[PDB]
């Protein structure tokens, strides 16, 4: 009784962290499990494994994007990493308004109980990952499937709500002493600023997808063509959700990386105020272009000139970025380990992606490129490297942490390069397809087409192979019987050390502060 | 109850960890996997 | 101190009254309906029937 | 024209849109493998001559001065420089100086699309209506793709002006096709207009880019491209 | 012997809404038979005009709407 | 200056009441023993055993 | 005690209401969904799971006050931290509206072709807006000038006035709800009408519903005034209910403006 | 070490890697400008027969 | 140090994704089918030498991709 009270019920944000992790890996295997039966599917041309039923495989792309769009990274980058290491690394007791990082936390998992329902009900929700109006209208589809999606994505909208609430709070109130806001370390600032923006574009999904529920079911007109109300309308606003929520998958991503680099290259991060500048202004310019997904539906020239010059902009801070990175590297006393390793490929496999990103940020080139797998071969670089690889970093960096033990070396390696190699053959050919002019979202191509998918389809498999491996390494990890050293690892045995928390314990006691940490401000 | 404790999980403690640990990871594999092949299986039992 | 607690009394005071004056003209109006427009396209629509169908709510 | 097995890149232009589109792209392109390739370089030489056992010692250098404005400002002016083109292409493919010679409505139903040269009736009912279904598998000739025939393909003069007006009937759609470098979408309620003109003769293939229903990916798009003589005779033959 | 004409272009829309071209034609044309009516040059016109942007079903479904009392705009 | 309707010291009772006791937050006081363990425990049961059967209904296309 | 725990911010006891009210939470969706479409079970379950959250959030909030005002838990700094998440919530909330306010707006500058390119659609009778509408927004501002005169009833060391002004706010708050059922029971077109009256009807309830809440925010805390839970220096949960109050009636103004003077223009 | 020589010596090859491009992009630029004058005025025609 | 190791598994991961492929869609140990236009082995033949002359519906036979294929007729 005791167990389930510290787990049902306890508050002590370390807790909430490792179920958000734990929620987080059952999240990115089912994920896994759809891509791997989408792959399938698109391995020949013809009916591979469904057997017709193509309604079937567009309720697999839906559920296989919102799984690991909404279930994978937010609960890992924002439940998982900053639940953890917000407080402890900021230098504070346990998170402000800890009710809420536990209604959050247990808010989750129901969602995903209704999108699992979804996915089951009469027949399905067939209408891919953004979910538009006319298809997922009541003449449609009349199954009930995308009224259980809509308040998966509701309830899914309310946690994070709660979550970057709570993590506004927190950072804006609940620091030490003497910290000035410009002493934070950049994880605490790449948290506020993607907490900033959960908690200003999120509740126009929640309207969005409010009116179309009352477009579907209470039998409004908001999106149907006759009394006005046409489909732009839930364009515009489902996408003024859209592009803020993809500069938050990616934000944490940053932090982490920029804590990995500082402390590997013996040196901290060059550029700090470069650095945090720079990631307010990709915040802020996350907002102001939020069409440049739909150039392709009648707007009028003057918008589409504007949301190209918008894109540009917010291209350049990336840029201060990426180059401020490379800039904390010349230093000197570098250390190949796996997270220098997941690091290094982020920024890499990030760099091509927004490259590509830039090639579609045009209009003219976005007429030619919309919805074909060009744009899947942009986003699965720049969201999957990206954020999965920084994942992959922080898990390894900070289960040198949580768990105490630490993985086998060897092991991170194979497993890094494992997952490289398959998830960079399996996503290249869909840039190549994507020119050649293949429609998005389909189950049958066209025989010209077949030249490339068969080889694509053979980077699932390495992928899924890099995952078993990386559940091996959790698991032997978690019974290694030989605890954290200074042969194992450097980090944790620093007496000095540039982030608050790697000079605590192997675990954190309980509170993780006997007595908070000062600062010495001189000048008396 | 350990808020008193030098480690908040102190791991090594429970009795032998391996079967235990294995079994874990195992099972959220399993529901990990197990699910996304039950919906696809359903369905096609379905019409 | 106290001064300003006393003004918002004061208006606020004047507010209901002002309000109860209002409330004493919009009532006592017949409310007598013009006709019913010709059924154009977009009016009554019924894109699924509503699960207590024939007429809407608050009717 | 038609998609090609183990290609690389764009199909073939027919449309001074898509001439614009390629040059566009390549432009971009030229820009974005200069950046790649030097980002690359100096990542690589960073890790590679700093590792570990040639530089022991971190060297503590954290505030940079004069070289931070520097790459602030020159990813700005290689921006400017691949945005004089976009822009350029964007007002130079709005305008239609010239009246379109034709007027082809292509209203996308539910998993098969429709076609109207209207302007050719003396009455209000339409005449030259017809419906683009996609050919069965059983349906085909030893020759033609699959999944991608049409019966009774769009017809249209070659080297004048055109005019298509994209609408649908039941759900979104898109009219697609790539050789002509055309996409645009029908949504039921607006009628887009595309202003497009072909160059050369011969058949260009495409296909749906929105998720409609069910059939999606089995609603595609045939435009044949013939002399103006034949397709006058064709339009007085469909009468 | 083919006509091989259409509508012209428009100074009034520039952009991609031919919705608007469509109803304007329109209203035009009905304006012609109420008040005209025998100003069969231009008024043809204007009839081979909407003909030609507006699609079958939208003509239909207005005219019979027009027959029926219940069609919106002027 | 008026103390607002109440004497103020049965607050200050209650306050002894709730600091004198050695329970968690949730379970101090009699009201709160029969509340937060039978109230919200029997109706999340059965809230429970409704979500099951609707999720189970809605499935299998039953008992519309 | 604080000189042993070093410091003032607060750490929370283990309480089940997040799992609790995350289980009515999905009662509450799966009942919604199943009373959508028609079914056995439908209505009975989204009752349920609707007042299995109103439990759960009574019994949060009780032990909020239980914790702040008997224990004393709350130090100045959590004091503060409540201001900070208070705001951040009305600011949610302001962007939600706004993304209705959006709707509605793309929906009436340029009417479609299909409602005769003019505004409002023909044959929708509107609401002149100054019989009922003008009275509705001079209830809310004298509700507003009373929660101020409760504020200033609350600092300057009166402490009995304010539940005199809290109650007349309250009265005034109950007449503003009840004069908007009369305006819905006396509306001359339904919310399956154009999307003019659509976009009317959601944007009216849902602000209609804000003030439900924030009306019985108001009589919770005047509930604690009259009890004397609140002192001139120590109190949040009216500074709460203040600035929720001074939100809703901000967006009535807005509301009012746009939809009622605009749309019937 | 010297930064200067890197930073220089990364532009000179991203320059080198553009202009292979560019001379890649000018000969596909001429071959559809011959085909399109010889289609106008040449031998060259579309239909097979 | 583990180089050895490393690579090993690299080729082996290869070798265990190629088998997975080979049961999972050269013989589809999960049923499946295989279109009519691969399986006749003939059908690419005639597409290509229909992209040489391609039928049309109006109008003598024409050719597609004429660029990208260097294909296309002379002085007539
Ligand atoms: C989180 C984002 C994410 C990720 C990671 C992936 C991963 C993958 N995706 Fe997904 N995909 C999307 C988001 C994502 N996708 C979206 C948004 C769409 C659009 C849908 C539509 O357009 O409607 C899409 C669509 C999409 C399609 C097109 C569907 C269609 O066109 O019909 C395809 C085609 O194969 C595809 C393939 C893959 C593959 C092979 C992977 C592989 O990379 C599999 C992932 C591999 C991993 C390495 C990640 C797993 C990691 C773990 C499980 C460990 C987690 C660790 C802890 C948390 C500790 N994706
Ligand atoms: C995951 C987060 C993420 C990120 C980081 C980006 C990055 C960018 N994206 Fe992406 N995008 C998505 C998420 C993301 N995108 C998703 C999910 C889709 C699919 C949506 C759908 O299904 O419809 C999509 C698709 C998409 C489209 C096409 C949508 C459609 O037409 O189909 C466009 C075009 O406007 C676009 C724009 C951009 C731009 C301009 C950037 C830029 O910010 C990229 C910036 C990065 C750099 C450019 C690299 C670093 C820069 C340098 C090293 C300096 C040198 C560079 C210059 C010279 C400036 N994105
Ligand atoms: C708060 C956080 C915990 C909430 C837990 C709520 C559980 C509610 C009960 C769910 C339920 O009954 O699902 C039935 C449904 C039943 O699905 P079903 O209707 O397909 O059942 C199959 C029935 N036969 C065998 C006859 C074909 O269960 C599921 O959908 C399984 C989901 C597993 C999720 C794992 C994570
Ligand atoms: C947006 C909607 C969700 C509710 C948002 C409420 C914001 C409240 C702001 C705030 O700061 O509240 C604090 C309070 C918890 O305070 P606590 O963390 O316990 O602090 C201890 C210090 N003494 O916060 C609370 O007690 C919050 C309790 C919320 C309970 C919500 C239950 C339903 C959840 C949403 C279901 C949606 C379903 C849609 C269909
Ligand atoms: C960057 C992010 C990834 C972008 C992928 C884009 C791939 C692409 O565009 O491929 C198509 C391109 C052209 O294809 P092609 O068949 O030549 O013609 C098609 C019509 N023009 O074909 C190719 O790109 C194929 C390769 C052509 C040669 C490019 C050389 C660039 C690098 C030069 C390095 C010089 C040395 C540096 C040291
Ligand atoms: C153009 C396409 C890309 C081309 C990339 C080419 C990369 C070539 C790399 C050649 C490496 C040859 C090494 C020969 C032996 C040298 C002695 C030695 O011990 O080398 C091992 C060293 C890694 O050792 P280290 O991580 O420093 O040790 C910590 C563990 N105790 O090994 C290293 O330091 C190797 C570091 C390689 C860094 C590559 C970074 C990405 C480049 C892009
Ligand atoms: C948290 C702990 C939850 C423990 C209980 C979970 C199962 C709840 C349950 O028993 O649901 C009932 C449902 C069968 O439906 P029932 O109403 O019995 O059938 C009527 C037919 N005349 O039971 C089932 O359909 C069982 C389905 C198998 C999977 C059970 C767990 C699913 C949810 C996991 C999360
Ligand atoms: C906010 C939602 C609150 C819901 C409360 C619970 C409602 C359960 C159903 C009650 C019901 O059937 O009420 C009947 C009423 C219409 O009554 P009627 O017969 O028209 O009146 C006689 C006058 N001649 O009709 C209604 O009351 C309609 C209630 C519709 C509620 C729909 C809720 C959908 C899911 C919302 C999730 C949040
Ligand atoms: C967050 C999720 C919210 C889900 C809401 C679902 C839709 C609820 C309203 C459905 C429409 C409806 O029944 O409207 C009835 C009525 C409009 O009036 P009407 O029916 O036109 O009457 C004719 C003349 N009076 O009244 C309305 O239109 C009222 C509109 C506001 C409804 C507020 C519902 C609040 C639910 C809170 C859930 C919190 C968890
Ligand atoms: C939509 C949902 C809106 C939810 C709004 C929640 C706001 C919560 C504000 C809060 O946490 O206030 C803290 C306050 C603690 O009281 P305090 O002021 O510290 O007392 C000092 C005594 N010496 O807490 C309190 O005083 C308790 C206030 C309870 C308010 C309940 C509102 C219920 C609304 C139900 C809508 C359905
Ligand atoms: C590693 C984990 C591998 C798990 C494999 C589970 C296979 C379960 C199974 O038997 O699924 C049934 C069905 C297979 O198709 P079936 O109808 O048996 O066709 C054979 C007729 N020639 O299955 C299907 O039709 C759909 C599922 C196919 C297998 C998906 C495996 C995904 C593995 C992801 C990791
Ligand atoms: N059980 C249904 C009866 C009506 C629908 C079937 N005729 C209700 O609810
Ligand atoms: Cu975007
Ligand atoms: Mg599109």
């Amino acid at each position: 009784m005791t167990n389930p009270v510290r787990w049902l019920f306890s508050t002590n944000h370390k807790d909430i962290g490792t179920l958000y992790f734990i929620f987080g890996a059952i999240a990115g295997v089912m994920g896994t499990c759809f891509s791997v039966l989408i792959r399938m599917e698109l391995a020949r041309p013809g009916d591979q494994i469904l057997g017709g039923n193509h309604q079937l495989y567009n309720v697999l792309i839906t559920a296989h994007a919102f799984l690991m769009i909404f279930f994978m990274v937010m609960p890992a980058m924002i439940g998982g990493f900053g639940n953890w290491f917000v407080p402890i690394l900021i230098g504070a007791p346990d998170m402000a308004f800890p009710r809420l990082n536990n209604i959050s936390f247990w808010l989750l998992p129901p969602s995903l109980l209704l999108l699992l329902s979804s996915a089951l009900v009469e027949v399905g929700s067939g209408t891919g990952w953004t979910v538009y109006p006319p298809l997922s209208g009541i003449t449609s589809h009349s199954g009930g499937a995308v009224d259980l999606a809509i308040f998966s994505l509701h309830l899914s909208g309310v946690s994070s709500i709660l979550g970057s609430i709570n993590f506004i709070t927190t950072i804006f109130n609940m620091r030490g002493p003497g910290m000035t806001m410009h002493r934070s370390p950049l994880f605490v600032w790449s948290v506020l600023v993607t907490a900033f923006l959960l908690l200003l574009s999120l509740p126009v999904l929640a309207g969005a997808i409010t009116m179309l529920l009352t477009d579907r079911n209470f039998n409004t007109t908001f999106f149907d063509p006759a009394g006005g109300g046409d489909p732009i309308l839930y364009q515009h606003l489902f996408w003024f959700f859209g592009h803020p929520e993809v500069y938050i998958l990616i934000l944490p991503g940053f932090g982490i990386i920029s804590h990995i680099v500082s402390t590997f290259s013996g040196k901290p991060v060059f550029g700090y105020l470069g650095m945090v500048y720079a990631m307010i202004s990709i915040g802020v310019l996350g907002f102001l272009v939020w069409a440049h997904h739909m150039f392709t539906v009648g707007l009028d020239v003057d918008t589409r000139a504007y949301f190209t010059a918008a894109t540009m902009i917010i291209a350049v801070p990336t840029g201060i970025k990426i180059f401020s990175w490379i800039a904390t590297m010349w230093g000197g006393s570098i250390q190949y380990k796996t997270p220098m390793l997941f690091a290094v490929g982020f920024i890499f496999l990030f760099t091509i992606g927004g490259l590509t990103g830039i090639v579609l940020a045009n209009s003219g080139l976005d007429i030619a490129l919309h919805d074909t797998y060009y744009v899947v071969a942009h986003f699965h670089y720049v969201l999957s490297m990206g954020a999965v690889f920084a994942l992959f970093a922080g898990f390894y960096y900070w289960v040198g942490k949580i768990f105490g033990r630490t993985y086998p070396e060897t092991l991170g390696q194979i497993h890094f390069w494992i997952t490289f190699f398959g998830v960079n053959l399996t996503f290249f050919p869909m840039h190549f397809l994507g020119l050649s002019g293949m429609p998005r979202r389909i189950p049958d191509y066209p025989d010209a087409y077949a030249g490339w998918n068969a080889l694509s389809s053979f980077g699932s498999y390495i992928s899924v192979v890099g995952i078993c491996c990386f559940f091996v390494v959790v698991t032997i990890t978690s019974t290694s019987g030989n605890n954290i050293t200074r042969a194992n690892i450097p980090w944790a045995v620093e007496q000095n050390s540039t982030t608050l928390e790697w000079l605590v314990q192997s675990p954190p006691a309980f509170h993780t502060f006997g007595e908070l940490p000062a600062i010495k401000e001189t000048k008396s | 109850y350990y808020i008193h404790a030098k480690h908040m999980y102190n791991l090594d403690r429970m009795k032998h960890r391996g079967l235990k640990m294995s079994l874990a990871v195992f099972s959220a594999f399993s529901i990990g996997v197990a699910v996304p092949v039950y919906a696809v299986i359903f369905q096609q039992k379905k019409t | 101190d106290a001064y300003e607690t006393a003004k918002w009394e004061k208006i606020t005071y004047l507010g209901i009254v002002s309000c109860t004056g209002l409330a004493i003209y919009n009532l006592s109006k017949g409310h007598p309906h013009t006709e019913e427009p010709p059924a154009y396209p977009y009016l009554h629509i019924r894109n699924k029937e509503f699960p207590w169908g024939p007429d809407g709510l608050f009717e | 024209d038609a998609p090609e097995p183990w290609q690389l890149g764009f199909q073939d232009a027919a449309t001074p849109i898509m001439q614009g589109i390629m040059d566009l792209h390549h432009d971009i392109f030229f820009f974005l493998v200069q950046i790649a390739v030097f980002v690359l370089w100096v990542l690589s030489r960073a890790l590679w001559c700093f590792r570990s056992k040639i530089s022991p010692i971190p060297q503590r250098i954290v505030h940079g001065t004069t070289i931070e404005i520097l790459w602030t400002i020159f990813p700005s002016i290689i921006l400017m420089f691949i945005a004089i083109p976009s822009f350029t292409l964007l007002y130079s493919m709005d305008d239609v100086v010239v009246d379109p010679a034709i007027t082809i409505k292509a209203i996308g139903h539910q998993w098969y699309w429709s076609y109207e040269y209207s302007d050719y009736n003396n009455s209000d009912e339409q005449s030259l209506a017809f419906d683009s279904y996609m050919v069965p598998e059983d349906d085909l000739e030893l020759g033609q793709l699959r999944l991608l025939e049409v019966d009774n393909r769009v017809v249209v003069p070659a080297k004048t002006h055109l005019r298509v007006l994209i609408t649908s009937a039941d759900v979104l759609h898109s009219w697609a096709v790539p050789s002509l470098g055309v996409k645009c979408d029908a949504v039921p309620g607006r009628l887009n207009q595309i202003s497009t003109f072909i160059q050369r003769e011969g058949v260009y293939y495409g296909q749906c880019s929105e998720i409609c229903g069910t059939n999606h990916a089995f609603m595609p798009i045939v435009v044949e491209a013939v002399s103006t003589k034949d397709y006058g005779s064709w339009v007085s033959n469909q009468i | 012997e083919i006509k091989l004409e259409t509508a012209p272009a428009d100074f009034r829309f520039p952009t991609t809404n031919q919705t608007r071209h469509c109803f304007t034609r329109y209203i035009e044309y009905h304006r012609c038979v109420a008040a005209k009516g025998e100003g069969a040059s231009e008024c043809d016109k204007f009839a081979k005009y909407y003909r030609s942007l507006c699609p079958g079903e939208w003509i239909d479904r207005w005219n019979e709407q027009r027959e029926n009392g219940t069609f919106p705009g002027p | 200056s008026e103390p607002p309707f109440r004497p103020r010291e049965k607050l200050i009772e209650k306050q002894k009441h709730f600091q004198s006791v050695h329970k968690h937050t949730y379970l101090k006081g009699p009201y709160d023993k029969i509340t937060s363990v039978a109230i919200p425990l029997a109706l999340a049961a059965s809230s429970l055993y409704l979500i099951g059967r609707g999720i189970y209904n809605m499935s299998h296309g039953i008992g519309k | 005690m604080i000189e042993s725990q070093r410091h003032s911010y607060h750490l929370v006891d283990p309480s089940p209401w997040p799992i609790s009210g995350s289980l009515g939470a999905l009662a509450t969706t799966v009942g919604g969904v199943m009373y959508m479409h028609s079914f056995q079970g439908g209505a009975t379950l989204l009752s349920l799971g609707l007042i299995f959250i109103l439990y759960t959030m009574f019994v949060w909030w009780r032990d909020v006050l239980r914790e702040s005002t008997l224990e004393g838990h709350h130090t100045k700094v959590v004091q503060l931290g409540l201001r900070y998440g208070f705001i951040l919530f009305i600011v949610s909330e302001v962007m939600f509206l706004f993304a209705f306010f959006w709707a509605f707006f793309h929906s009436s500058l340029a009417p479609t072709v299909e409602i005769g390119g003019i505004w409002p659609p023909l044959g929708i009778w509107v609401l002149d807006p100054w019989e009922i509408p003008f009275l509705n927004t001079l209830i809310l501002l004298s509700s507003g000038a009373a929660v101020t005169w409760a504020h200033h009833a609350i600092l300057a060391g009166k402490e009995k006035r304010a539940v005199y002004a809290l109650v007349a706010t309250v009265l005034l708050a109950l007449v503003f709800t009840g004069f908007q059922g009369m305006e819905y029971y006396q509306a001359p077109f339904t919310i399956s009408d154009s999307i003019y009256g659509s976009t009317f009807f959601l944007a009216t309830g849902f602000h209609g519903f804000h003030v439900i809440i924030g009306t019985l925010f108001l009589i919770i805390c005047g509930i604690r005034q009259y009890l004397g839970h609140l002192t001139k220096e120590h109190h949040v949960g009216f500074e709460a209910a203040a600035w929720y109050w001074h939100f809703v009636d901000v967006v009535w103004l807005f509301l009012f403006v746009s939809i009622y003077w605009w749309g019937g223009i | 070490p010297s930064v200067v020589k890197e930073i220089i010596i990364g532009i000179t090859l991203g320059l080198a890697a553009g202009s292979v491009w560019k001379m890649h992009h000018w000969n596909e630029q001429r071959k559809i400008r011959t085909f399109y004058d010889l289609l106008e005025k040449g031998e060259i025609g579309v239909v097979v027969d | 140090m583990s180089t050895k190791y490393i690579v090993s598994a690299i080729l082996g991961s290869f070798g265990i994704a190629w088998v997975c492929d080979y049961y999972v869609s050269e013989k589809k140990i999960f049923g499946g089918s295989t279109p009519g236009t691969i399986t006749n082995k003939e059908w690419g033949e005639e597409t290509d030498k229909k992209f040489q002359a391609w039928p049309r519906t109006a109008g003598p036979p024409v050719v597609v991709n004429p660029i990208t294929r260097q294909n296309f007729v002379v002085k007539s």
